[PDB]
């Protein structure tokens, strides 16, 4: 594990952090129900639920998401075991990962506390998220995926706003990726939601990869961008109206994939900012960019060279002291 | 309406899609589920007025519903393992002639719920229970104005009509879409399996039902599957509502396959 961060390009803060991570994860032994100490409730779902847990032999915060699921025990088991593949996902832009149990029915993912919360409560409190904040995100969402990509052969399957996560030392990290094949299979069979971010190809079941992912990121970048779920689009007066002078799951659906993506307002945004979501939301993953082109975009250029204290601007909006 | 003080709430047994369900007692053992509704005082008339009218069911194959507190209904206990359980956790071993008893008092049950003009919206093996043995018992029958008003859909995706998936009319509900639920079920009976196994997106299946682009591959039915019941079905199923029988006729082709 210590080995395999050399392979990664890090900055020296970056290789600290981590290296301080794998340490906190070897006080960690096997997990029991019974060791945990809830301190509070972070959020629910559709899937599960999650809370803000002590671990009483290490004494280690964590936060514990509970999935509760109807399965064959040999099912859980395979489950159990694809889950450890995530001990050996780190990476600065991924969210970390202690262990993986089943008890009363549920089972447990505890995982790296980030104290920020996602960035769909961030986005609750900020209305809207500034341009120069969605750059620094847009990198660490396009090289999270890039980690995934390379280091572990999968994708993300789920990317939106509530699996951005987000801490008080100003890391954005990628979560609730599909690194379980059984347990993907067995959260399809799930209750109706109320919206979707899933790309056109994945609605219509033909061939997908990580292209998917960047259709996911090009619309969670619009809805941080304009304060709301772009589809459908906003009108003219509703985008004055947002930045100064309801459809049911199955229309919502048929919009992706029959109607023309939405986009950024022009003027309020750069024009590098609307053309990088414009790139992103091409609708054939064909023509639609990819990882590679996508760092090298004018949008990411200028973003990763900007100054910005993310962390800052965290404790200025939620609260989270540093 | 039920006093909070007589209802001796004891174990939280889970959530599903619109409560949480507890084990209580309330004259006898009762179950107890703590709806996830603050409401709108006509919404709290029209949950009234449905109350009256599942209070007075009465079917060997229907749970017995108690009342209401303050939001919370209060239902008859169950003490077996629902039919999902069976089916797709535990793997209970079943005849082939025990799959079509259980196929018939579901029907025997929805055939009572639809005569007394009560739509179940929410037909699943989840809100099927085996009493006793082999004896079905279906709940969570009713309670639109708990579940969603909202022109919105709610409930498990695989089992859902595919009109009540589109919602394109104010109300898709009918009998028709309940016997298209129950033909899901059907399928669960006939294959021990969930219907688009190789499909493993929500949203997915959400669109491609909706479309009409997928439908239960019925090549998964067993292989002793009697041709009678293989029809029942495909007949269930049907996209189009209007060719989807009702449950007398459903009841009847289960009596003459049962019958031989
Ligand atoms: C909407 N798109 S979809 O239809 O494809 N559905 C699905 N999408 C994507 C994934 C899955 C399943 C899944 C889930 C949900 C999951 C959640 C948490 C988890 O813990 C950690 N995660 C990341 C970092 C650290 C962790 F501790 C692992 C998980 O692993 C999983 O595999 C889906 F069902
Ligand atoms: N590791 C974590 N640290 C801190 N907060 C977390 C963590 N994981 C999840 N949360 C919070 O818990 C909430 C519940 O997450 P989750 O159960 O995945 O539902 P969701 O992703 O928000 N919506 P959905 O995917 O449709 O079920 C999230 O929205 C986050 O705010
Ligand atoms: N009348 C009952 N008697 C005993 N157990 C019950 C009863 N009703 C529900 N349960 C159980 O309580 C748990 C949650 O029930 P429920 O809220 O109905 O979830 P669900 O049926 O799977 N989804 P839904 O019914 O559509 O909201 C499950 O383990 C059920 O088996
Ligand atoms: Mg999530
Ligand atoms: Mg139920
Ligand atoms: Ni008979």
């Amino acid at each position: 594990l210590q080995k395999k961060l050399e392979e990664l390009e890090l900055d020296e803060q970056q290789r600290k952090r981590l290296e301080a991570f794998l340490t906190q994860k070897q006080k960690v032994g096997e997990l029991k129900d019974d060791d945990f100490e809830k301190i509070s409730e972070l959020g629910a779902g559709n899937g599960g639920v999650v809370f803000k847990v002590s671990h009483k032999p290490s004494g280690l915060v964590m936060a514990r998401k509970l999935i509760h699921l109807e399965i064959k025990p040999a099912i859980r088991n395979q489950i159990i075991r694809e889950l450890q593949v995530l001990h050996e996902c780190n990476s600065p832009y991924i969210v970390g990962f202690y262990g993986a149990f089943y008890s009363d029915g549920e089972i447990s993912i505890c995982m790296e506390h980030m104290d920020g919360g996602s960035l769909d409560q961030v986005l609750k409190k900020a209305g809207r998220i500034p341009e120069q904040i969605l750059g620094k995100v847009s990198i660490a969402v396009i090289k999270g995926l890039t980690y995934l990509r390379e280091k572990h052969k999968i994708m993300h399957r789920d990317v939106k706003p509530s699996n951005i996560l987000v801490n008080s030392r100003g890391e954005i990290k990628l979560c609730d990726f599909g690194v379980s094949g059984q347990l993907i299979d067995a959260m399809a069979n799930a209750f109706v939601g109320t919206r979707s971010y899933m790309s056109p190809e994945r609605l219509q079941g033909t061939h997908y990869s990580v292209q998917s992912d960047i259709w996911s990121m090009g619309l969670s970048l619009v809805e941080m961008a304009v304060g709301r779920y772009p589809i459908p689009p906003p009108d003219a007066k509703e985008l004055e109206l947002m930045f100064g002078c309801p459809m049911a799951i199955f229309e919502l659906l048929d919009y992706i994939v029959n109607e023309p993506p939405p986009k950024l307002p022009s003027g309020v945004f750069s024009l590098e900012f609307q053309d990088f979501v414009n790139k992103c939301l091409i609708k054939n993953p064909a023509e639609r960019a990819d990882l590679k082109q996508l760092m090298v975009h004018a949008f990411i250029k200028r973003s990763d060279a900007e100054e910005v204290d993310f962390a800052g601007w965290l404790c200025s909006t939620i609260g989270l002291n540093q | 309406e039920i006093e909070a003080s007589e209802v001796m709430l004891s174990t939280r047994i889970g959530s599903g899609s619109f409560g949480t369900v507890y084990k209580g007692k309330w004259h006898g053992d009762v179950a107890v589920k703590i709806l996830k509704v603050d409401p709108t005082p006509e919404q709290f008339q029209a949950f009234r007025n449905e109350v009256a009218v599942l209070r007075k069911t009465r079917h060997v194959n229907i749970l017995l519903f108690m009342g209401y507190m303050t939001l919370a209904i209060v239902t008859q206990w169950c003490e077996g393992s629902s039919l999902y359980k069976h089916l797709h956790v535990q793997e209970t071993k079943f005849q082939m002639f025990q799959l079509i008893d259980i196929a018939r008092q579901t029907a025997q049950g929805m055939d009572y719920l639809h005569a007394k003009n009560i739509i179940h919206r929410d037909m699943k093996s989840n809100n099927i229970f085996l009493h006793e043995g082999l004896t079905v018992k279906i709940g969570d029958f009713g309670l639109a104005t708990v579940k969603s008003q909202v022109e919105q859909p709610t409930g498990s995706v695989l089992w859902m009509a595919p009109e009540v998936i589109r919602m394109q009319d104010n109300n898709p509900f009918s009998f028709q879409s309940d016997v298209y639920s129950y033909g899901i079920v059907l399928y669960e009976l006939m294959t021990g399996e969930l219907p688009y196994s190789h499909i493993n997106n929500r949203d997915q299946i959400i669109f491609m039902v909706g479309r009409g682009y997928a439908s239960p591959d019925l090549s998964k039915l067993y292989k002793n599957c009697p041709k009678a019941m293989k029809r029942l079905v495909a007949d269930c199923v049907k996209k189009v509502k209007e060719e989807r029988p009702l449950f007398p006729q459903i009841l009847s082709s289960i009596e003459l396959l049962q019958h031989s």
